[PDB]
């Protein structure tokens, strides 16, 4: 539903310049509880996203004040006072105010204790099945839920759904109703994702994610992700 | 805490 549009696609800067990335949402993103869950992620090649700003203007633990979030209504902006080498990567904006949560297309900034373990990469053929695993560590597995985000070969991020780790009840975003299934082994503190009758469209890296909503942060902990390559 | 929000 809610489309997050980022500007620009590419952002070339020189170490030291000011950087600004905007993001417009097709609809207001004020969750009914009065909180606007706009969030900014920085993703480096091969790794998973890093939550930077949440609730529009809040810096996540560890994030330097060179980063600041602002905005209201439908337009949001992420500013980097002085770009540093470690800031290089792709910045994604995201809204968790209305289901299903959604991510912007990303902006590539370039120059001129809790851990989740995911199973290894899978090479499959269309029609087969896969059961990716995600082992939660250093937190009560049954306390929080487990989310699953899909990242296509192009880089696009999509909410697959989540599963109640206490009721073993899954909930999927419409584009994952059909052939996707969530399960778990609280015994080994592991969440599973199984895809049946694989299709080329399924080739992507799937990450399991843990939220921290009671804190206002959505998707603060990500697994390294698992790559499912569906080759004919 | 099991996600509510959505």
């Amino acid at each position: 539903d809610i489309l997050m549009t980022q500007t620009p696609l590419y952002l070339p800067v020189s170490l030291g310049d000011q950087a600004s990335i905007s993001c417009r949402s097709s609809q207001t993103i004020v969750h009914n509880n009065g909180n606007t869950y706009l969030e900014w992620y920085l993703q480096k090649p091969g790794q998973s996203p890093q939550l930077l700003i949440y609730k529009v203007s809040n810096r996540f633990s560890g994030v330097p004040d060179r980063f600041s979030g602002s905005g209201s209504g439908t337009d949001f902006t992420l500013k980097i006072s002085r770009v540093e080498a470690e800031d290089l990567g792709i910045y994604y904006c995201f809204q968790g105010s209305h289901f299903p949560p959604t991510f912007g297309g990303g902006t590539k900034l370039e120059i001129k204790e809790v851990q989740l373990q995911q199973s290894g990469p899978e090479l499959k053929k269309p029609g087969e099945t896969v059961k990716i695993s995600c082992k939660a560590t250093n937190y009560a597995f049954t306390d929080y839920s487990m989310h699953w985000v899909k990242q296509a070969p192009g880089g696009d991020l999509k909410y697959v759904g989540w599963i109640n780790t206490e009721t073993d009840e899954p909930t999927f975003a419409d584009d994952f109703k059909g052939r996707f299934a969530f399960s778990l082994d609280t015994s080994t503190s592991t969440a599973f994702l199984q895809i049946n009758n694989l299709k080329n469209e399924d080739t992507a890296t799937y990450f399991c994610v843990r939220d921290r909503h009671d804190y206002g942060e959505i998707f603060t902990y990500w697994g390294q992700g698992t790559t499912v390559t569906v080759s004919s | 805490p099991q996600i509510t929000l959505w």
